[PDB]
């Protein structure tokens, strides 16, 4: 909205460029470390993401076996990422919220 | 059907070295596992054949290592190769622990603090080994370290005294390190086959930490041929010291016998302690310097719970890379400082070292995965 | 590690106390027998068996 | 002090020679059998 | 041209495990001379004058 | 051969196989070869014969792997491929 | 012990006789070579770099 709020933006999508593994293909949800929260999430997505996701994790550990990148055209844009994971790993979280403030009664 | 997979003995070899579905993309920092199952086989080797001639009796301690390397077939060989398969055994362990850090390996709980059972098992098999040819070194090594127990408040002098078997290092002292120092490396072996039993019920990690069960490969042929290729190398490290510079890493001192009355000049340990020893003399409090000493290699056991990132491994993390670094020239520091008198400027630094050591694991490299979440925005 | 916080797990440190203060006391009981610890011992009237 | 001198220098000779061969055709063996995997290709086809 | 001595020297030597492994200890022994002859002399061609054999002779009787 | 001689013969029942026989043999052999030619030729066959026969075109061959469905437990091709000789042999 | 005597037991000796008495080619070549024996290796031509 300002030209400040571009600017952590700005850093932001340096980060992300700087983390690399948009150079692999991947995006940043498939990056993430699997506990039960992220296994359940995981484990309700729709058929498409999953083989989706099943396949991109595929091909950047095939990069990361030859030590090798995907040519600059195919790097995953920092604008194009798309949190595929998060609305599912909210909803497991808050569950698992209520059942703790259920046990504290 | 296949006799590798229903005999009872059969099972758990081809279980463990033949079918074991690896990570198709695992480095060569995962090499030091299988090198330190060597180290430890090629020194019990080297060490059993060192015993069927060692004497563990000051009168002849130093004179039956003599008898070794001049008088027995091939004993020079077999000694150095022990002195410093000791080093290469810290090489391997350092580089070990290392990738644990880096790629967040210490996840696996069970795992990892068996690991760090078996660095501080490891520390005092080296350093009761080192007491036994009984050179200057050997003692006063001996000496500047057990008086540090001495510092534990109410019992301190009581649990030397009973370590030492008298009133000091002396022929008690030596015998009992050789009877520790042998039992040890067996007691260790088997912690490393329950350090690979907790480890197989996940499978390795990998340099990306994103999980690998998508892809996976055999162990066989892929690894064994990695391992082999590996081992390979670190007999060329090893051999480069014992045929060109069996020297080298070790101190002059302890090529002169023991006496407890003249001191060296500097009191240094190998190599792979001097970080430690550096944290120890920048303490000035003695109590605080032992708990600092100790504190040194047991912080290892808190690295899970100081885990904030969402992210396993550090290679999509950059400015925790820059502080993993900073850890490392630290301990480079710290090496450096150890084998330095304590003297102008060395003490400010080994301060500085010592504080930076604790600070980076404790406080900077948890905050770094913190803000790394805040720029993903989670 | 804010799980733990509310009536329930109150209750349940509250019904474990009376327990885990009996092992506190066979625990130092048993350093105190273990070890000879005079400090203690000499206290005690039938153990009074030192003629320092 | 090292009567052990000339000797362990014949040895670090052949040591240095057989690694000089050794290294070179094991690596080989190792890319031998990775070429399997170093050349693979992958390809994705999901039901549209 | 005949094929190449690679591959006489599999289908002869290698094809069979066993005649492979009597080709790798047949090799090894022949290796073990032809290497420690060779590699001994480079030793002494390096160190000459310097080792006793070298010397030896001037203390005969 | 005598599952073989079983299934020459009773393949070569009707007149559709029969004049199938004809015209594929007269593209590929130039010649209809006659059923006692077959029996003469899995006649001398014997256990020799096999063992060279596999050998020259099995023992220590590159095969050609092909697979489809939930094939998470094919072997990698190292190992086929090493599955193709024995080392007691 | 006597299901083995008849005429396949014997086609499988045939066929195995060839690889047997090659691994005792190799198990005894390996043996003279790995002891040094000079009953055996004082016939061959190029090692005989003994000098007696
Ligand atoms: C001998 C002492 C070795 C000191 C450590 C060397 C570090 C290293 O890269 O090891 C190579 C080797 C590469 O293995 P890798 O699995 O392909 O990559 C490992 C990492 O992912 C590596 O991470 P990376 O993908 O970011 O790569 C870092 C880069 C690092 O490369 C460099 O910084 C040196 C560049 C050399 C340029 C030529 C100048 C001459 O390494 C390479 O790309 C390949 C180096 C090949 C050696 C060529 C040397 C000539 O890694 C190791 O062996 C680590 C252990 C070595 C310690 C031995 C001490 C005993
Ligand atoms: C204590 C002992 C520690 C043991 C560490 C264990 C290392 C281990 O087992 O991992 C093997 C692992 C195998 O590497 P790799 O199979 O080539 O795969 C690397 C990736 O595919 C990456 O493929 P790439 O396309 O990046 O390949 C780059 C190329 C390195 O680029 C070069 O060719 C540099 C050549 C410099 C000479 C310049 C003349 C012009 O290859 C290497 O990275 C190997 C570096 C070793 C070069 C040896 C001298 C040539 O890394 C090594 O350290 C191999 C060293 C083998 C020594 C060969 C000496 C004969
Ligand atoms: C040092 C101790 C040496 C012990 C030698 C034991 C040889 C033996 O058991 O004979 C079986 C073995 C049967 O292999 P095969 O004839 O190819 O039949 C495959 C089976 O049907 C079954 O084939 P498979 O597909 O179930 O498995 C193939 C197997 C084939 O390799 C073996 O089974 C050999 C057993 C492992 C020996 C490990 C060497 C130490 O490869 C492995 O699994 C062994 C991988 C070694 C992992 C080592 C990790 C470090 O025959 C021999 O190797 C005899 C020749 C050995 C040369 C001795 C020199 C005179
Ligand atoms: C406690 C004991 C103290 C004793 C002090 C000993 C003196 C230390 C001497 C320093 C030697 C340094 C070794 C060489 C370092 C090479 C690093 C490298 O090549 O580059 C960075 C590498 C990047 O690789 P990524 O996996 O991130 O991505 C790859 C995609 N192509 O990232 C990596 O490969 C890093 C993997 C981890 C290496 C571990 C080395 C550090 C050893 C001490 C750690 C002790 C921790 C308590
Ligand atoms: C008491 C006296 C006894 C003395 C006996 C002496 C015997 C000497 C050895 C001879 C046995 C050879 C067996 C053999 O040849 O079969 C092993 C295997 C085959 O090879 P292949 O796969 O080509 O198949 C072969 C396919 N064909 C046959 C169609 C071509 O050989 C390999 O694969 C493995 C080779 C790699 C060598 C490194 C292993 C050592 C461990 C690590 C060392 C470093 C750190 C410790
Ligand atoms: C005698 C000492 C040790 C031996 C022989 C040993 C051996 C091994 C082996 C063979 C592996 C599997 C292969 C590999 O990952 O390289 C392994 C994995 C591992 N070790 Fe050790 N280890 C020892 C001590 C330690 C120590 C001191 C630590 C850390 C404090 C540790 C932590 C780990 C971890 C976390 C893994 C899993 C790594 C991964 O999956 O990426 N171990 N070890
Ligand atoms: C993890 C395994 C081991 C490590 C790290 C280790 C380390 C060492 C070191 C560094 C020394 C000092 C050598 C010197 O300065 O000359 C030593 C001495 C010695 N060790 Fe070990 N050792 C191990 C296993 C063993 C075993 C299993 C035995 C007995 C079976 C043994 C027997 C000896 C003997 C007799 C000496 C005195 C001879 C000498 O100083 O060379 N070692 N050890
Ligand atoms: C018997 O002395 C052995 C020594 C050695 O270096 O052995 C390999 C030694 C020599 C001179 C001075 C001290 C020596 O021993 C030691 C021992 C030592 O042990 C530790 C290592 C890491 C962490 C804590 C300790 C302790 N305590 N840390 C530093 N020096
Ligand atoms: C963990 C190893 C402890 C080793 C203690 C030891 O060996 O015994 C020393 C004293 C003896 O009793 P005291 O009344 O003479 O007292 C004399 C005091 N020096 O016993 C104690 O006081 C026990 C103290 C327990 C603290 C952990
Ligand atoms: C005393 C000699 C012992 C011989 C055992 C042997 O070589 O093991 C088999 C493999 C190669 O054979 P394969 O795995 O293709 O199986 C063929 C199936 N037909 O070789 C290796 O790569 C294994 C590494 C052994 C390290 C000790
Ligand atoms: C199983 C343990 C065998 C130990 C044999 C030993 O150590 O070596 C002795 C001889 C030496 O060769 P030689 O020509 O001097 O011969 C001198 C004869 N004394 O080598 C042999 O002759 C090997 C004999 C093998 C028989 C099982």
């Amino acid at each position: 909205v300002s030209a400040s709020s571009r600017w952590l933006e700005g850093i932001r999508k340096w980060y992300y460029n700087a983390a690399g593994f948009n150079k692999l293909g991947l995006m940043r949800d498939d990056t993430i470390h699997e506990n039960d929260d992220v296994k359940e999430a995981i484990r309700r997505l729709p058929e498409n993401l999953y083989n989706d996701r099943v396949f991109r994790i595929k091909r950047a550990l095939d990069l990361s076996m030859r030590q090798q990148i995907l040519p600059k055209e195919q790097w995953t844009k920092y604008e194009e990422d798309k949190s595929y994971l998060e609305p599912y790993l909210k909803e497991v979280i808050r569950e698992r919220k209520e059942r703790e403030e259920w046990a504290k009664k | 059907t296949n006799i590798r997979k229903s005999h009872p003995l059969m099972k758990i070899v081809n279980n463990a070295f033949i079918d074991l579905p690896a990570p198709s993309n695992i480095s060569s920092w995962w090499n030091f596992g299988s090198l330190l199952g060597i180290c430890l086989i090629l020194q019990i080797l080297t060490g059993l054949f060192l015993a069927m001639h060692y004497t563990s009796d000051t009168t002849t301690a130093f004179s039956s290592v003599t008898h070794i390397c001049r008088d027995v077939n091939y004993g020079w060989i077999i000694r150095y190769m022990h002195a410093n398969g000791a080093s290469m055994f810290f090489i391997c362990l350092y580089m070990h622990v290392g990738r644990g850090l880096y790629y967040g390996s210490y996840t696996f709980l069970e795992t990892w603090n068996i690991g760090v059972i078996l660095l501080l098992t490891v520390m005092a098999t080296a350093f009761m080994g080192y007491v036994l040819p009984w050179g200057q070194m050997s003692f006063w090594g001996a000496t500047v370290i057990t008086n540090l127990l001495s510092a534990i408040p109410y019992i301190g002098t009581n649990l030397v005294e009973w370590i030492w078997g008298g009133f000091s290092v002396d022929k008690a002292t030596l015998t009992r390190f050789f009877a520790f120092h042998f039992i040890l490396p067996f007691i260790i072996m088997a912690i490393a086959m329950v350090h690979l039993l907790f480890l197989h019920e996940t499978g390795s990690n990998n340099p990306t930490g994103i999980s690998s069960d998508v892809d996976k490969i055999p162990f066989h042929p892929y690894y064994t041929i990695k391992d082999i290729l590996g081992a390979l190398l670190l007999i060329l490290a090893l051999m480069l010291l014992v045929l060109f510079a069996p020297d080298l890493l070790g101190d002059p001192d302890n090529y002169t016998p023991a006496n407890p009355l003249n001191t060296p000049p500097h009191i240094k340990p190998e190599w792979y302690f001097l970080f430690a020893y550096a944290i120890l003399r920048s303490i000035p409090n003695k109590l605080g310097g032992v708990l600092a000493l100790a504190f040194s290699i047991l912080i290892l056991a808190l690295i899970p719970l100081l885990h904030t990132s969402k992210q396993r491994s550090m290679m999509f993390r950059p400015l925790s890379q820059c502080l993993f670094w900073a850890l490392v020239a630290d301990l480079l520091t710290l090496t450096w400082i150890g084998g330095q008198p304590v003297e102008h400027p060395y003490i400010t630094i080994g301060q500085l070292a010592s504080v930076l050591y604790f600070l980076l694991i404790l406080v900077l490299m948890p905050t770094a995965g913190t803000i790394e979440n805040k720029l993903l925005k989670w | 590690l804010t799980r733990f916080l509310g009536p329930r797990y109150r209750q349940l440190a509250r019904n474990w106390v009376p327990t885990a203060s009996l092992w506190g006391a066979v625990g130092a009981v048993g350093l105190v027998w273990a070890t000879d610890w005079r400090l203690i011992l000499d206290w005690v009237p039938y153990i009074n068996g030192k003629f320092k | 002090a090292e009567p052990e001198h000339d000797h362990r220098k014949r040895m670090g000779l052949k040591m240095l020679l057989m690694m000089g061969l050794l290294l070179p055709l094991v690596y080989a063996m190792k890319r031998h059998k990775w070429s399997v995997l170093k050349s693979r290709k992958l390809a994705y086809r999901p039901p549209k | 041209v005949a094929p190449t001595l690679t591959a006489r020297l599999y289908s002869l030597l290698f094809r069979r495990t066993s005649t492979f492994a009597l080709t790798i200890v047949v090799g090894a022994l022949f290796f073990e001379r032809a290497f420690d002859q060779g590699a001994d002399a480079i030793y002494e061609h390096i160190n000459e004058g310097k080792l006793w054999k070298h010397i030896k002779h001037k203390y005969e009787n | 051969k005598n599952l073989l001689r079983n299934a020459l013969v009773s393949h070569l029942d009707g007149t559709t196989p029969v004049c199938e026989d004809i015209g594929r043999s007269l593209l590929t052999y130039g010649r209809r070869i006659p059923l006692a030619e077959w029996e003469s030729r899995i006649a001398e066959v014997d256990a020799r014969v096999v063992r060279e026969v596999c050998s020259k075109y099995f023992y220590d061959q590159c095969p050609a792997v092909a697979g489809f469905g939930p094939i998470e437990q094919l072997p990698d091709y190292n190992r086929i491929r090493s599955g193709m000789f024995w080392l007691r042999f």
